């Protein structure tokens, strides 16, 4: 499939092989032509996400005074508290 | 007195301050390159990246020959090789181009330690960037700037740049000698793809041939193209410079000087806007951002990265990487990337949106790692930063509306020439269904001689459904950021 990479093998040589993410994937012909992501229930995934977010909450980025200054005229939503402009929409802007 | 210049990312003879300085009372000079299968990044790398490097090595080796010298190429870990060479060649001078990357700094300190305990003076010069990156961090108060805008403000109030170093010419060498030997080649010769393990059977000549010589040529043609002016081509330009800057076949400082001189003649002032160096500065900004953050290329434990609950789906990633998504615009781009090793910046944006915040909801880290494997110009920090910004995981620049994997292609070219070029199986389809081929009436597919879901994949996502969903996933994320920044 033309996607292999040169791994370091034993101390002796290099080994040509598929990259891990490829080796981990089922990549047989049907999937490649026939596989579609399942349709999932919106709220169920938001709630499942929200569970995760509570765990990721203390590692979110923290902005110093100087960084808050830099961010003011580039990401207004920081000091304003709302959603960023480009992401407060209903979906793909072209389609809608 | 024996001196060694160690090439890594500055594969050129022009503007090489560290090489030139090594040739001062040297007696003996030897240029060395050590094969690293990781390409100064977090990945192992594919056929086009390697071919580009090898051709950089050949040109460097050929150009050294003209100066009656040679390139010495060695396999191994630097920590293993240098102690042997020190004793074996009686080294007392070693020189490198500074590397601001965290991994490179660790490596260089370990080597500088081995050298010191072997009586070897170490020479370091800055020539991979326009500026001393640490001076920029100082001007910002001790921490690198978060936004490209702040970075621009800082560089605009910095000292004028000192001219490129004199290029290494026969005069420069000045009777300083490289001892060649019996069996120099095959013991220190530039390897070939076949020798490395690659299958070169179905392999056309490179759209992007490596080395300083081609870089310089392309630089001349690029400046002429600009001099005449004062998108049909998502396609590889003859004048593209980015892989050459990545490996130092073209010195950024030279390109900078050539740009300023042209600006001064075509226009009145000696005050060009910073946009003139947009390419150089964007690059420089990411080196600066990453130099003190060893986790710049990670989500977790990366203090500038938004923590996002990305989905895991090896099969969907695999489809995206092979350009079997069922979306022609995306597949075409990922196909050009696999075949050639370069895609347009707006195309990078398109495939990144689709993979991450747009449709698949897959970590930007996965995307980054595919680009590291296939993209000639990918640099550790530039590539990580982009992927972070493009997925709304960091703040280097304004966020934009997620590109549509159908409409962005229609705006670019409705004839779909790009698509047909990289996707043969689709060539028959009319412009009506060329971006949305699953919408073809079951007979139009018979005429095209391509059945959706037989000869070309079914669209892996209901794009509109996934977009609305993911956009909500994001809202909830940035909502919770405001709630905790409170
Ligand atoms: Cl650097
Ligand atoms: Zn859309």
């Amino acid at each position: 499939a033309g996607l292999e990479v040169l791994f370091q093998g034993p101390d002796s040589m290099y080994v040509l092989q598929d990259p891990i993410w490829l080796l981990m994937a089922n990549t047989d012909d049907s999937i490649m032509m026939t596989y579609q992501l399942p349709s999932r229930d919106l709220q169920a995934v938001l709630k499942e996400d929200q569970e995760k977010l509570k765990l990721l909450q203390r590692s979110q980025p923290r902005f110093t005074e100087g960084q808050r200054r830099e961010l003011r005229e580039v990401h207004p939503w920081v000091h304003t508290g709302g959603l960023p402009t480009a992401i407060d929409v209903t979906g793909c802007v072209y389609c809608e | 007195v024996n001196a060694v210049h160690w090439f890594r990312k500055g594969l050129r003879l022009h503007d090489n301050p560290a090489l030139k300085e090594c040739i001062q009372g040297a007696d003996t000079i030897r240029c060395v390159y050590i094969l690293d299968p990781w390409f100064a990044g977090s990945s192992n790398v594919g056929i086009n990246r390697w071919r580009f490097l090898l051709q950089c090595l050949e040109d460097l080796d050929a150009n050294l020959r003209k100066l009656n010298s040679r390139l010495f190429v060695i396999r191994g870990q630097p920590a293993d090789v240098f102690p042997r060479l020190f004793k074996e060649w009686n080294i007392t001078k070693l020189s490198i181009e500074y590397d601001s990357e965290p991994f490179g700094k660790e490596r260089d300190a370990a080597i500088k330690k081995l050298a010191t305990e072997a009586g070897v003076e170490v020479i370091v010069r800055i020539s991979h960037t326009l500026y001393d990156l640490d001076k920029i961090i100082e001007l910002n108060g001790g921490q690198p700037p978060l936004t490209y805008k702040r970075f621009q403000t800082l560089v605009s109030k910095m000292e004028p740049l000192e001219m490129p170093a004199d290029t290494i010419t026969s005069d420069v060498i000045g009777k300083c000698m490289t001892p060649l030997s019996d069996d120099h080649d095959e013991k220190y010769g530039v390897p070939s793809l076949e020798e490395l393990g690659f299958d070169t059977d179905g392999l056309s000549s490179a759209v992007w041939p490596g080395g300083e010589t081609e870089a310089l040529t392309r630089l001349e043609r690029h400046l002429e193209r600009k001099a005449w002016v004062a998108a049909n081509s998502l396609l590889a330009s003859p004048t593209g410079l980015s892989p050459y800057l990545r490996f130092g076949c073209l010195s950024c400082r030279l390109f900078y000087f050539k740009l300023t001189d042209l600006y001064k003649k075509v226009k009145k002032n000696s005050s060009p806007p910073l946009s003139l160096y947009g390419q150089l500065l964007w690059r420089e900004f990411f080196y600066t951002a990453a130099t003190n953050n060893p986790r710049f290329d990670k989500m977790e434990g990366n203090p500038i990265c938004v923590q996002i609950p990305w989905d895991k789906n090896p099969e969907a990633l695999a489809k995206w990487a092979e350009g079997r998504t069922g979306f022609p615009w995306i597949d075409a781009i990922m196909t050009q990337l696999r075949q050639e090793g370069w895609i347009h910046h707006l195309a990078r944006h398109a495939v990144a949106c689709f993979l991450t915040r747009g449709d698949l909801w897959i970590s930007w880290e996965e995307g980054m790692k595919v680009f590291e494997e296939l993209l000639l110009d990918a640099d550790w920090s530039i590539n990580a930063g982009s992927w972070m910004w493009l997925s709304c995981s960091s703040f280097f620049q304004q966020f934009f509306h997620c590109y549509c994997p159908v409409g962005f292609g229609r705006r670019t070219d409705p004839n779909g020439d790009y698509i047909r070029r990289y996707l043969p199986v689709l060539r028959g389809f009319p412009a009506k269904y060329i971006y949305d081929p699953w919408n073809a009436p079951e007979g139009i597919q018979k005429v095209a001689k391509c059945l959706i879901g037989v000869n070309y994949p079914k669209p892996m996502v209901n794009h509109a459904e996934a977009s609305r969903l993911n956009i909500e996933r994001m809202k909830q994320i940035y909502q919770q950021l405001s709630r905790y920044r409170g």
